[PDB]
Order: C-alpha cells, then structure tokens, then sequence
C-alpha cells in the first residue's frame, strides 16, 4: 500500500493550484458549498449561475511577513470586488450568494521557524479603537484586495488593530473554534479552507455585507537562520465556488 | 454507554497520540490511547448542557422607574417619569449577553415576565393599589407621547394590565425577519460613507411603553418595573470565540481603552505550580 | 397536555438527543483515522 | 366550579420553571427555518474542540507571546513548564474549555492536553509530559514526575503530541472553583534528552499548548460566570 | 401476619433463651420462647417508621432578618441588614440535626419552603407590599456584595421572587458530588498539619442570598425570613449510635466542657422501682 | 378558563403535606447510586438490636460503671436490681430502644431483655428474672416476684440469658411518656440460689444488661424528643 | 379540593388571549344567519383588488 | 398524575415494604439457629 | 373542552381556510382568461 498525502491539486475553471507540502484541506462544518434550493428560496427572480467564468482562483497581492508583523485580515466578498467578471457581477446584481475555496501560501526553507493561524470568522464584526458607541466607517471595513494590516496604527472612524483581542474583544487562543488551519513552516507551506454560504437568509446584498472574514495571524514569530533576510512572502488565493446572483439592476454605487 | 474501555499493553506501529494539529482537526484521542484503562460507564446523558437548557432560564433584561403624579406644569411626561420606553434588545445585561452572543445565529420563542414593585420615598399613609400597563409598540406603530395619549387605547397593539406587587407573563413567537436572529452583523444599513455599522433593523424587535393606568393621587409612588426574558424552543448556529473584555454599548462589539489584562499572570516563572 | 392554541405557548422540547461533535472537531476533506499517519 | 386549595408558594417568581403561557401575538406564523451550517445541540460538542492555553502567562500585559512555551537549546534534565490543574482558574480560565467550565459547578471526566512543535525542520527534541495525580507534591525533578502518568514525545514528522489526562478521582465529581479536597493534580513538561538546533540557527523555539474534553466529560449545576461584570446598565 | 404464635408447654434439650451475646448477634427470641402464648396478629404495617417518613416532614433550618432602608451613608450592606447570606447546611437546628445525623450516609431530594414575615418596630402608617428575592449561589458563583449588585441579575443562577407574608416552594435534586451525603467524615481537606477536620467541601451545598427587591421607603420594615426543608425519596446507610450531649458548632462533633450528666440518676439504690 | 372555588385553608403552611413542586435545577442529572453496605429501610429494623441499659444509674456523674449491675457473693434470697418499665424514661431513656421510642407517642408489642455474666469461668450463680405486670405492687421478696412472669437462669457455658417481656395490656397501645394508666409494670432480679466464687478470688462480679424490640413491636404518632435542646442557633 | 399552585402572571389583563367566559344572556337564541353577497374571510382577498395610486401628489 | 418533568418534583415513594433486620441483628459468619448451642 | 353551555362562551373558530378572491377581483358576467384578448 504505497502512496503520499502531501501532494494535492485543485482545478477551478482555467486555473490549477498544485502543492507538495500540504496539510489536509478543511471544509467548514463538514458541508461542501451548494446552490440555493427551491425549498429555501425567497426572491422569485431566477438566479444567474456564471459557472467557469467566475468560479476560478484569483491571487491577492502578497504580504511580507516580518519578525514584527502582527497579522492580516481580509473581508469577503469585498476582497474580490475588482477581480474580473466576479467583481463586475457582484456590483451589477442587487443580491448574491457564494461559497469560496481559500488557499494561503507561505513557502520557506528547512531552517526557518514560525507558525500562522489561518482562520475564517463568519460576521467578524469589528470594534472601533475609540471605544464607547463609535461605529467603524464603511471605507475601513471594505478595503478590497489590499486587506487590513494589523501591524499599522489606528485611524479615526476605523477599527481597532489589537490582534490579541481579535479586533472585537475575544482572545486569539480561542479562534480555534472557527474553521482554521495552521501553516507551520516546519510541516507545511499551504493552508486550505472550503467555505459554504453562511448567512441567516438564503441570498443577500454583496455590497453592504461581508459574510466571512479571513484572518492570517502569526502565532510563533518568524525566526530566520543567521544571515537570511528577516522577511517571508505570503500569497492568498481565493476562488468563488457554487456562486449564485439575483436581481440584475444598474451598477451599484459604493463609497470612495 | 461505555466511557472508558478495558485496555491492556500496547506494542504497535500505529501511534494514536502523534498527529498534526496543523490540519485543523482535533483527533478524538481517548484515555485508553495513552495509558491502560478499565471498563467504566458514562451513567450521564448531558441534559443540563443542551443549548435549550444553557439559554432556557430567566434573566432580567430591563429595569425602569415610573411615577403616579399630576401632569399639570410638565412639558415632557417621559422626563417626568410618568411613562417610560424600552427599545427591545437582550444586550443591556452582560450575564445574559455573553451566553447568547456565544453563537452567531439563534432562533428562539421568547417568554417575557414583568415584575413591578412599589416604593414611597416621600410621605404616604397607605399602600396604593396601582395598575401598570405594558404596551408593545412594533416598528411603525405610534410610540406613546403622553401618559394619557390616544395611543394607549391599543385597538390593535398587544397590551397587558396587572397590579403592582404582582407579575404578568406572556409568550412571544420568533419575530425576526430572517430565519434566525443575527447576534453579529459585519455590514451596514445602506452603501454609505457615514451609515451605522452592525446596529441596524436586523436587531430591531420594536419598543415597549410602560405607564401607570391608575389616575394620579396626592402621594408620589415610584414603581420599579423589571422585565425578565426566558427562551423556549432554542436553536443555535455557528459557535463563536467567547467574549473576554467588558462591553461599552448595546449591539456593538466595542471595548474600553486602557482596559485591564484578561490573562491572570502567574506568581513566579512558567515552571511554578 | 397543551392548554393553548399556539406552538409559542408550549414548554421546552427537552434535549436534542442525537449529538455529533465531528462537524466541529474534524471538519477535514479527507477522513483521518487515529493511529494511521495524519500526513504521509 | 371545582373546589381547589392553593399550596404554599403560589404566585412566587422562580426563574427556572418551564410552564406554558399565553401568546401576545395570536395566530402568528414565524419565518421558515433554513439550512445554516454549524448547528449546535449541546455544549459537550464544542467543548471537545482544542483551544490554545496561555501557558506563558508570565508577562506584564496580555500578548501573543503568552501562548508560546519557550524551549532553550542545550538544556539537560530541566523543566519546560509546570501548572496546577484547576480548570476553572489560572491558565485555563481564558480558554474555551475553562471558560465553558466556569458556567457550571461540577465537572468530571478526562481532559485532552496537546502540544505542537514549531522549531526548524532539521531540529530535534525529546520531551516528557508528566501528569501527577492529587495527594502528591508538585514534582521538582524529571525522576519525580516520571514516577507518575507520562508520555515521552519524540519530535519528528508528526508535529503534535496528544496526552490524555485520565480521570483519577475517588469522588465522582470535582468542583470547577479551586477547592483543595477536589484538586485535580499537576502538569509538568521536562527535557527527556535535550533540544538540538541545526547549524547557522539561533535562539529559543516554541511549543503551542491546547486543551479539549474527551467524549466522557460531564458538567452540571449551572451558574453565572465571574469572568465578566458591570456596574451600570448598557445603552445603545 | 401473626405477631405471637399459639404455644403450649415446653420440655426440650434445645433452650432458645440461653445464648452468647459475645458473638455480636442479638438472637430473634420471641415471647413464645419464654412463656406459653396465644395466636394474635400484627394488624400493623409500620409505615410511620419508614426512613422516608422519619426524615420526610418539614423543619426550619435558618432564620434571618432583612431591612428596606436607604443605602446612603453605609459601607457594608450585609452589616446594615439590607441583604443576608446563608451557607447552606442542615446542622443549625438540633431537632433536625439529631434525626439526620443518626445515619452515616443519606441520599435525598430536597424541598425548600421559604416563609417571609414583616414587622414595623418603628413608626409606619400602612403594611408595605414588599417583594423578597431568594438567590441560590452555588460554589464558584459570585456571592452578592451590595443590595443592588450586578450579581442579582441572575442570568444563570436559580432565583425566586415572592410577596412578604406569603410563601415560596421549590424542589432541589440530590446535589452531592458523591453517591450519598456524608453526615460524618473522619478525614481532612489535604495532607496538612493545620487543615480543617470534618468540615470540608464534602458538606458544601453552596450559599443563599436574600434581599428585598423593592426600593427603599420612608419607614423601616424588618422582615424575618424562615427557611424550611422537607426531604423526598430518602435513602440512608450505616445506622449510628444516637447523639446524647448538646452541640457547639455546625459540621463538627464537639460538645461543651463541664457538661451535665446525661444518665438520669435514680432516687434510691439499684433495687428501687 | 375552568371556573373553580377555593376551599378554606388555601395558602396555609402545613409541615406534613407531601405534594409535587417545581425544580430549581431543571434537567439536572444526579450522581449515580452506589452499593453501600448497611442500608436501613425502616426503624423497626435497628430498634430490634440490643443496646446496654445503664441499670446501675446510682452514681453522681456518668461513668462506664453505670452499665455494670453488681453481684455480691454469699447473698441468699435478696434482690440484684429493680426498675419500673417506662421505656421512654429512667434507665431506658439513653438506650437506643428508649431513645428511638422517644420520637413516637404510642408503643405496643413485646420487649427483649437480656443479661450477660462476666464472673470467673470457675464461678457459679443461679438468678431469677421476674416481670410483674401492671396493677400489682413492685415486688418486695423473691416469693412475691416469682408469683409473676419469671425465668430461672443457671449461669454456665451459655453466658447470656434472654427473657422476653410478653405484651400484657388491655388497651392496644401504651404511651411512651410516663402515664400511670398506661404503665408497663416492673422488672426485678433475685438470687435463686446464691453466687459462689472459686478459691483465691475476691470482691463483686458484674452483669451487663441489654434491651431490644421483638418483631411484633409497633410505634406511631411521631414527635420531637426532649433529650436534646438549644437556646441559640448554631454557627460554623 | 384539588391542591393547585398559581403561576406568575395570574389576574393580569392581556388584550390578545382567547379563553372562554360566562354569558351575560344565558339561553339566548341569536337572529338566524342570512345569505348576504360579498362575504370576506381574510384580508388577502381584498388587498388583491386594484386601487388608484395618487401618483401626481404634487398639488 | 405527575405535573412536572423532573423526578425531583415528585411526592414520596411511600414505604420500602420488604424489610430484613438480620443484616444488623445477626451479622455473623456462621448462621446460628435459636435453641441449638451458640458455642460447642 | 368547553366549560360553559352557550356557543357565545366559546373561543374563536380559528380561520376560514377555503379562500377565493375572484368574487371581488373579477366579478364579471363573461369569464376572462389571462393572455386571451379582454375585448375583441
């Protein structure tokens, strides 16, 4: 009985991702993403299913993991609003529903040390740094493909950037309850998380609401060998999956 | 049902205690996998840990004081405490809020129990027989403006009348627009640069107005009305990381600046017991 | 015996007796059995 | 009309009784139920999931560093970490298991304690996880700890060890609140061999510590927690 | 069932009245074994002597006074009698303690009945309509610190509210950690030279906190709260020698120094009647 | 709603009524029941066990000597001990039978009275145990006592005699508290022959006296005992 | 008589509860029902009929 | 008829009707019958 | 269960379940089917 498990590949549309140091992919709540059934539907407009034209992997700009980096946060579907036909359909339709296959990549040598916690939080409602009853402005919660850097300073009307309190008042060690995977450089170069549609409604506005928030947080800090650059590149790859759009209308207007 | 199985010596090439937590799976390793054990039974079902039991006991959600006095020489009857309004939400008390906010979506039938208690801080010769009116104002209905407003007639709005000192209790079906309540919402009311985040009509159950329907007397009686909520037929989805820091507002996830450390620092090094 | 017309008037349903922690403890694509190598 | 006699305690408010009551919205039809992933029926499902333990709780302020247990190279027969086992207090109070445990008074059953290694792929270490049942002193040496329940862990391809703390008690239930007669014992970790680092690599490496319940875990007698509090009612 | 059998003259080498009590056995010798008897029936079942009947009637276990007055100018609300705490134990009343302490282990379901009674020793014009809150604080839960503390919200702790003058009654399942309560414990909390003997968390049922939830008035009303306990589904093991001397503390077997003789000395010699 | 009428006595507190009531801990699972030796279902089981009677209650302070009935050598036709038979008072008040009897108002059935000899193995004595039914004077001589119910006991290999006091009453139940119309009678013990001691042995020897109930014993109408009392509430 | 315990909220006036109650006119026979055209069982019947919208509300 | 969900809400079980005082009156290894010599 | 003699003492009848809006929406002499010309 001779075989290996570290080698797996995912092909979506015309894009293919290959791996040689992978940990078993995670499927949130053991439920694979699926189309909205007639027994749960509310809006009567027949849904547009674009299949291979939108269901493919999009690479987000790489981030640089330094020894002093606090972590990174992305909001979905906001992070894909400028990505090809998915980005246009998401603004041309009033309502949308979609699952996602998230694939995070961080490769390093056999001498490097460090561990990332890659976790998906549904309704990751952020706290403002000002406390009291202050709200987070739309422009800071919807950054797009450049995401939120938790290493940066706080901003007026912006969310809080203390990673340990998860930007919402919970501790970092408890994030393991949400679908997560670790990129331990000693064991793995890639985390993978398949997310179904998570909402209290069957289909919803894609411009006003983010269903999930992806967080990549270094737990054990980056430890490079003596004489190597104290920095490592992180690339995030996301593919919409089992996507549904409804209520076509003139292009949606958002701030900035 | 067996809790621990009978298990003897182990000499094998299959090692259940070694794994890769990097996979995001917490392996179901048992006591019998690390050492040799005897057969014992669970002899317990776990009924007190059901989500229906953890959320299904009463807790106070609002406390308010109302007064029986003449309305002559007053411009605002709510500021005179002649009647009081409550924006219905379960996020005012931290003991209940943390239990309920441990899940992302919850769908339950409510059961309200209202306790009104009288007090005479000023001179009174007898214990007045006051009757309190609790009126439910769903979103869109006219909220009372005066203690003797036409709105209190309640031709269609649900209303309950009870004697002060006693209690009233009424059940309420699931009133949310969606299939479950949203405990958290990573979104806005509309696509706008200055609109409200999280707090939105998704968490708007309506309002409750409270008055003393009895006419005003010669003595002032302060009545503290206490609303208790108990959930029935509870369902919960997407378990969440528990709240650690104190709260600052209803329906928002904010915490105070300069907050105290939540990790209880140990006395001595990492090796002390 | 129920003394009212609505389901909202009823007492609790007790307990949901069929539990399965696997959807939260092991939400992995390939199924992993304890003792076999997690990775190979 | 039927002659009846009211028993004592009539008209009293008990916050736990589950009796029927009249609807304030008669004939109301609730929104249909939809399939939402991640349904929880009982807390014994979610308490069985691993959460990180802030074992390095020796910092002035809360930091990510508090979850990292330090390992140092070239240390022979020395302790890595040590702790008493009050799961409703100390390092466990902030974990999901300890935080859920604090909503109950009584606890019973076995705990799952796990460690994940994060040093280089060319690095090696052999460690001894030792659990000391109650009644005996907190161990001062590996020979003293190794006399108790223990797992020798060879750090290699499998990055994580899982040592289950067997239920060792006379009484069927222990209190979640620190009480000495219902004390759970102690945990310690020691260098079995030593930590050896590859050439051209420096400093300390780290272990991450996790806690979860076995399917034989039991909790009873609900209570309000003291991990959160308020002085004034909240407003919107 | 026959009580005494019909029995005539006896002339035998088997002598049922001679035995050896040194063996620790009390021989079942009957009236028919010492003299000649007639047949008679028991015509009695012994239902009033069952352990469920001997321990299954109410008895008071605690009495406490609480006051409705302003909390201004007070540093301790418990010392001002604004609220009171009871460490739950059944060893404060000697009439109940001696019955229950006649066995070594007892396992029973409890039934508490609380009676609150009002009194105005100072000037008052009417009988105030006070509502008392009885809150169960299990070990680990925060005991109330003030009469208006956040703890009284009771988001998870059992709590009961009732009018003064009336009564409340609630059942409690067996709450002991072991299979039966320990009435006596020949041991300690830990292996220590200065630790507590007998009194230990084996006999720690928790605490009950009592307050008047009504606001404070112009007149002082002293409310005496009386807790009564009645056992149900009682089981008892290892019968014990009965208590003879008066007690000195809860949960401990001590008696006073210089105690009076318990044997009622006879008037005259050992031959008098 | 059903029209009903409340009977008199509604909302009154009766300390003996056994009706159902709401649980303050709903859905609570109690610790499992274990096998413990010595289970008691009814007090008629334990009242049937012998306990020592302080028959020599003629001392200034309580002593072990109060349980020892003195026998003297070379005494002919003389009394050993004598007592009235109020089992809720006198010598019986401190015994298990008398102490359990004091928790009830009415008693009926036969008593088992036993004596154990403790003199030397080469010693001999013949004694007459005599029970005098009520209505007759407390006996002044053995001839007067021997006219009633009696057992002549030859002290030999069997060290203990067991004389059962037959239920002699017109009325079906007697009061536990001393009342003359419900008096139980008298017990006396006398020298049938004499006590003979072996050579080189001196002083008085002793008998131990025991009391237990026959399986036909009955007790009814429960009450609080006056063998213990308090002036101030106890504290921990 | 049957021992009973009154739950909290006894004797309170809730404007929506539908329980039976005693008649003030016992043994009364009501006028017979006649066929009248236009019977309405539910409002979803009449809300389905068109009504004019004051769209030019600019006066 | 029981009006509540829990066993702790119930009234008493009455009496345990099968009694046996022998385990307290004669807890001896060898069984002793009355009339036969206790010792021989 | 009804606790009184009169029908006027009873609780509501619930809902009249068989509805038909046609008598108010289309009270026309000749029946008109949608899609066919209303007038010809």
């Amino acid at each position: 009985c001779g075989y290996s498990d570290r080698v797996q590949q995912i092909t979506l549309g015309n894009s293919t991702i290959t791996t040689q140091e992978a940990a078993n992919a995670v499927v949130c709540y053991a439920e694979w993403p699926e189309y909205l059934p007639d027994v749960d539907a509310s809006d009567v407009n027949k849904t547009s299913k674009p299949d291979t034209s939108v269901c493919r992997f999009y690479t987000l700009d790489s981030k640089t993991w330094t020894t002093g980096s606090k972590g990174w946060c992305w909001k979905l579907p906001d992070a894909l609003k400028d990505m090809g036909v998915f980005g246009q359909n998401m603004f041309f339709h009033s309502l949308g529903r979609s699952g996602y296959t998230v694939h995070v990549q961080c490769n390093a040598t056999k001498f490097h040390s460090g561990c990332l916690l890659v976790v998906v939080i549904p309704e990751h409602q952020l706290a403002s740094h000002e406390g009291g009853n202050v709200s987070v402005k739309y422009t800071f919660t919807h950054p797009g493909e450049r995401g939120i850097d938790l290493s940066s300073a706080n901003e007026v009307g912006g969310p809080v950037k203390d990673v340990i309190y998860n930007m919402n008042g919970t501790l970092l060690g408890n994030l393991l309850i949400f679908p997560h995977q670790f990129i331990n450089l000693r064991t793995n170069n890639t985390a993978t998380i398949v997310i179904p549609y998570i909402n209290s409604v069957p289909i919803d506005s894609m411009t006003r609401h983010n269903n999930v928030s992806l967080m990549v947080i270094p737990i054990a800090p980056l430890t490079v060998p003596t004489g190597a650059t104290p920095s490592l590149p992180i690339t995030v790859t996301i593919a919409p999956m089992c996507t549904e759009f409804s209520g076509i209308r003139s292009k949606s207007i958002v701030p900035q | 049902t067996v809790a621990s199985i009978s298990s003897g010596p182990k000499h094998t090439q299959k090692v259940p205690i070694l794994t890769a937590n990097e996979t995001g799976a917490t392996m179901p390793v048992l006591p019998s996998d690390s050492i040799e054990t005897r057969t014992t039974y669970m002899h317990f079902n776990g009924s007190e840990t059901d989500v229906e039991c953890f959320l299904g006991r009463a807790a106070c959600v609002h406390v308010t004081e109302i007064q029986n006095k003449d309305a002559t020489g007053i411009d605002n009857h709510r500021e005179a405490k002649l009647f009081n309004d409550w924006k219905i939400n379960l996020s005012s008390l931290v003991q209940l809020r943390k239990k309920l906010e441990l899940f992302t979506y919850v769908r339950f039938d409510s059961e309200y129990t209202i306790l009104a208690t009288a007090s005479q801080p000023d001179s009174a010769n007898y214990s007045s027989n006051l009757v309190v009116q609790a009126m439910y104002v769903p979103p869109g209905a006219p909220n009372p403006k005066e203690w003797d407003d036409y709105t209190w007639q309640s031709a269609s709005n649900p209303s309950v009348f009870f004697k002060v000192g006693d209690t009233s209790r009424f059940s309420v079906p699931y009133v949310g627009l969606a299939s479950a309540y949203n405990c958290f919402y990573d979104g806005y009311s509309h696509d706008d640069a200055e609109t409200q985040y999280g707090i939105t009509v998704l968490n708007h159950m309506g309002s409750m107005a409270f008055r003393i329907v009895n006419e005003h007397d010669e003595h002032k009686t302060l009545v503290k009305i206490r609303v208790y909520h108990r959930a029935k037929h509870v369902e919960a989805w997407i378990p969440r990381a528990p709240r650690a820091l104190p709260y600052t507002s209803i329906g928002r996830t904010n915490y105070p600046k300069n907050t105290e450390p939540v990790i209880k620092k140990r006395k001595g090094d990492i090796k002390s017991y | 015996i129920n003394y009212y017309k609505d389901a909202a008037s009823t007492s609790s349903a007790g307990q949901s007796l069929s539990m399965d922690p696997s959807k939260f403890t092991e939400p992995v694509k390939d199924l992993m059995l304890k003792g076999a190598p997690a990775l190979n | 009309g039927l002659p009846t006699t009211t028993l004592p305690g009539s008209g009293q408010f008990l916050t736990t009784d589950d009796r029927q009551s009249p609807s304030a919205l008669p004939n109301y039809e609730p929104t249909p139920r939809i399939h939402i992933p991640g349904k929880v029926h009982n807390l014994l499902e979610i308490i069985q999931v691993d959460t990180l333990i802030p074992m390095n709780n020796t910092h002035t302020k809360d930091e990510v560093n508090s979850y990292l247990i330090p390992l140092n190279a070239n240390r022979q027969n020395e302790q890595v970490f040590g702790t008493n086992l009050f799961i409703g207090d100390g390092v466990f109070k902030t974990t999901l298991l300890g935080e859920i445990v604090q909503y109950y008074t009584h606890w019973s059953g076995s705990l799952r304690f796990s460690l994940m290694y994060t040093g280089p792929a060319l690095s090696s270490a052999k460690l001894i996880l030792a659990y000391t049942p109650p009644g005996a002193r907190g161990p001062q040496d590996r020979r003293e700890a190794m006399l108790g329940t223990h797992v020798v862990w060879d750090i290699g391809l499998q990055s994580t060890i899982v040592m289950t703390i067997p239920w060792t008690s006379g009484v069927q239930f222990r209190y979640t609140d620190p009480d000495t007669y219902t004390s759970a014992g102690f945990l310690s970790c020691w260098y079995q061999t030593s930590l050896i680092l590859p050439p051209e690599t420096t400093g300390q490496v780290y272990l991450l510590s996790f806690i979860s319940a076995c399917p034989d875990f039991k909790l009873r007698l609900m209570k309000d927690t003291q991990t959160i509090s308020q002085t004034v009612a909240l407003t919107e």
